[PDB]
């Protein structure tokens, strides 16, 4: 969201075709230096660097060093080969490298979400059980002339004595012949074990569904091997992993060179695509404040998770001993005391943003199992 | 461990020890039903 | 020289622990610590069933052969005294067999008095071993300092030590 | 009647033996009871800042809502949150009970954190940003060996690692060190003393 | 040589199962398996029997 365009832009003509991030950021500046500003897009389309094929820079800082560019208002991250060609003032905004995941889906139990812990083929075969019960019960206990009348198990009471029997609560009536004991014991054994599994597999549910924690960190991304992580295949942070010494980002490079699915994807947009086709199976490694405006995105099922791993910074560049950069320096560390960095950043990350954040927030929201949970009794 | 403790035939007479003479205490039970029925019937 | 150098800078260690795993494609050290639910099927409590059902085939007959033998139609005093006796000095015989044996319980265990072990309540010896018939017969095993930190589990151990209650249930059944 | 009731309560009651089992096994943390926006709202959950410094001059020049209502409210508000040196601050929080919070740098609440007596937590991130800088003086014959040799060592990742080691290898107490550990615990009476009353 | 030989005769191996072991005589191994209390068993609940 740094600089766009609206889509009236052939109606318009010059810098108010422009709006963005930077276009505002270059309107500050001219308030407090005192320029008159021509915005531009670099024709070559790429951000500054060096390749020594045949020594010749690119893009952005390309233009600064030759001459076609007096600033460079970009998201052109502060690096070393570029400081020693062109100038930085101080980092206008902060950001690092994050990990971009599908959110996960919104937990909706349903109705009956209570006979789960138990399989349906189980209910099923407790209610089969339950006629074959008590239709033994009926003709055992009137089996005989000699008595008849002294059995008060018909029908209709057969099928409530293995209904209290159970559910537990206990019946009035109890069978008194021998055989009659049999049948009616049996099934005491069996509802014993039912209704104690029900119970401790509904534990080891909630138990689980407590324990069950979110991914909040690239050690936590290093130490499962569930969900897959990628980068760019030519970019900054695919350098990173290599230059660093730390063990962690070193198993996840060489994660990176050796997965046989390949991790690696051409451009930001295709990893985008890569994560809403995974679901929720694939992480994705990139800037924090590229991370911040895509999950402010339709069709917001993406979700910025952990922290930054390194820390980097977009600085408003000019070119080398031009004159420019002293009053640029002093009017970006105006800009940042006065609160604009801190109002242009909320407004264009959040107000063209309208997706939702933190809408799960405390993990103990679960704790007391809700009405929603158990709605289906009521039912 | 994988332990390897199993029971005896020592052990389970002394279980057939145990249900015969509670089958032996029950029908002296029995028969203590029936010396009071010669007494008092 | 080399070789030595290599593993004093861990380079012998780092060169396996590196191969190994991290161009290892899958492992339990990768999978272990993943854990889900499981909803419980039928195969879990299938034998209640079996047993259910089972027990309703046994009702109804049972029912079938009280009901016949009531159509087609061991009370006396007599017979069910010497009856009585027959299952009195039974009860005696199959406790006062079972104290004396050593065949309590089938187990592993060494005997030589400093292997499928037989060890019993009031002897237990070997089966098994470099040469059977030995007996090694123990109570009050050495613990930490005579083992009096504990107070509950020493009048537990002489309980089995000396063991009353199955000459207990001889004697009540003598007398 | 007598029959559903009876599903519906052995539903019910299992569910409630369920839960209970998930609770004494599960020790889930204390929901963390503000953020940035929270401390706001809860005005019986008093904050402070100190009397002169940076932090003091912020909420005041501040053109956004939420800060402007966090300067409002401890602008009219008792006791005195102002405090003198961030050793008092620290200690106001700890004997508070979390009724006072204490908002300073992002650098000494993690310092504070990992030092004893522990008993303290960063909450949300932070409010505005600001930047510890190696200083030389104007006209400097060495400031361009400086800033380079800066964006040198974070590159080779020597910034992040000089403190990720150092806040860390040197924490003796931390979050972190301490949350692994799970042990079991029996129920005392103040678990159950309501229903005995 | 020598070295090359105790070994593959496993005198390497009897003199280490000799010394470390014989003059051992402390257990090895004797909680075995994690899930042996896994059964609850008699001794958990004996109590309530008595
Ligand atoms: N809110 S933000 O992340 O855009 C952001 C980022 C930054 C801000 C201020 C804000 Cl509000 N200023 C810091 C400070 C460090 C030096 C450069 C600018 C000031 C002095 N730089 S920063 O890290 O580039
Ligand atoms: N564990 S391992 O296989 O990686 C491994 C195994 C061995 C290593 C080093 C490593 Cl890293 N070095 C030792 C060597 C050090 C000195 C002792 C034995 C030789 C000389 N040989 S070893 O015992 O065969
Ligand atoms: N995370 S941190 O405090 O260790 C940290 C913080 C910072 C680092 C490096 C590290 Cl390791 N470098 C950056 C620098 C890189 C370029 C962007 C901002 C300056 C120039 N400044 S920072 O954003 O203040």
């Amino acid at each position: 969201p740094y600089v766009m365009m609206k889509k009236n832009h052939e109606m318009l003509e010059g810098n108010e075709r422009y709006e963005g991030y930077c276009v505002d950021l270059a309107a500050e500046i001219a308030k407090h230096c005192g320029f008159k500003y021509k915005l531009t897009i670099v024709g070559d389309g790429k951000y500054g660097a060096r390749d020594a094929d045949t020594k010749i820079w690119n893009g952005m800082v390309g233009e600064l060093v030759y001459g076609k560019a007096d600033i460079a208002i970009a998201p052109l991250t502060i690096t070393l080969v570029r400081e020693e060609v062109i100038d930085f003032s101080k980092p206008f905004m902060s950001l690092g490298i994050s990990i971009m995941i599908k959110k996960p889906q919104k937990s909706k139990p349903g109705v009956f979400s209570f006979l789960d812990p138990l399989a349906y083929e189980i209910w099923m075969c407790i209610v089969f059980a339950y006629i074959g019960v008590s239709v033994v019960l009926f003709l055992v206990s009137r089996f005989s002339p000699y008595s008849e009348s002294t059995n008060e198990f018909g029908i209709f009471n057969s099928l409530w004595f293995s209904l209290g029997a159970f559910m537990q609560q206990g019946c009035d009536i109890s069978p008194r012949s021998l055989s009659g004991r049999i049948v009616g014991g049996v099934w005491w054994f069996f509802t014993l074990i039912i209704i104690s599994s029900y119970t401790a597999n509904l534990a080891a549910f909630l138990t689980v569904e407590r324990m069950v924690s979110p991914i909040e960190s690239a050690e936590d991304l290093s130490k499962q091997t569930e969900i897959a992580y990628g980068t760019l295949d030519s970019g900054s942070t695919k350098e990173f992993f290599r230059r660093s010494k730390i063990a962690v980002f070193d198993k996840m490079w060489t994660y990176m060179r050796s997965a046989e699915p390949s991790v690696f994807v051409r451009t930001t947009a295709e990893g985008v695509a890569r994560v809403r086709k995974s679901k929720g199976k694939y992480a994705y490694l990139l800037e924090s404040t590229m991370n911040e405006y895509i999950e402010q995105r339709k069709p917001c099922d993406t979700m910025k998770v952990g922290g930054n791993l390194d820390s980097k910074g977009y600085g408003i560049a000019t070119p080398k001993g031009s004159s420019l950069g002293t009053p640029v320096n002093l009017a970006v560390l105006k800009l940042s005391e006065q609160g604009v960095l801190d109002k242009l950043k909320n407004k264009w990350w959040y107000d063209k943003g309208e997706c939702g954040a933190k809408d799960s927030g405390s993990k103990e929201k679960t704790s007391a199992l809700s009405l929603s949970n158990v709605a289906g009794v009521f039912y | 461990k994988k332990n390897s403790y199993s029971y005896g035939w020592s052990f389970y007479f002394g279980a057939l020890s145990f249900i015969i003479a509670e089958m032996v205490g029950v029908l002296a039970v029995h028969m203590f039903i029936d010396r009071h029925k010669q007494l008092t019937g | 020289l080399a070789v030595l150098k290599l593993s004093e800078q861990g380079v012998l260690d780092k060169l396996k622990n590196k191969w190994w795993y991290d161009k290892g494609e899958c492992g339990a050290k990768d999978s272990g610590s993943k854990e889900k639910t499981s909803a419980l099927s039928l195969s879990n409590v299938a034998g209640v069933f079996y047993i259910l059902v089972g027990g309703l085939g046994l009702a109804m007959l049972v029912a079938l052969i009280e009901f016949c033998y009531k159509s087609r139609a061991l009370f006396d005093r007599g017979v069910q005294m010497l009856l009585t006796t027959v299952g009195a000095f039974a009860a005696f015989s199959l406790m006062t067999i079972a104290v004396g044996t050593d065949y309590w319980l089938y187990s592993r265990g060494v005997c030589k008095t400093k292997v499928m072990t037989h060890s019993g309540l009031w002897r237990t010896c070997c089966l098994e071993g470099n040469f059977k018939g030995l007996c090694k017969q123990i109570d009050h095993f050495p613990e930490d300092a005579d083992y009096e930190a504990d107070t509950a589990e020493y009048f537990l151990r002489a309980v089995r030590a000396s063991s009353i209650f199955p000459i207990l249930s001889v004697i009540l059944l003598f007398m």
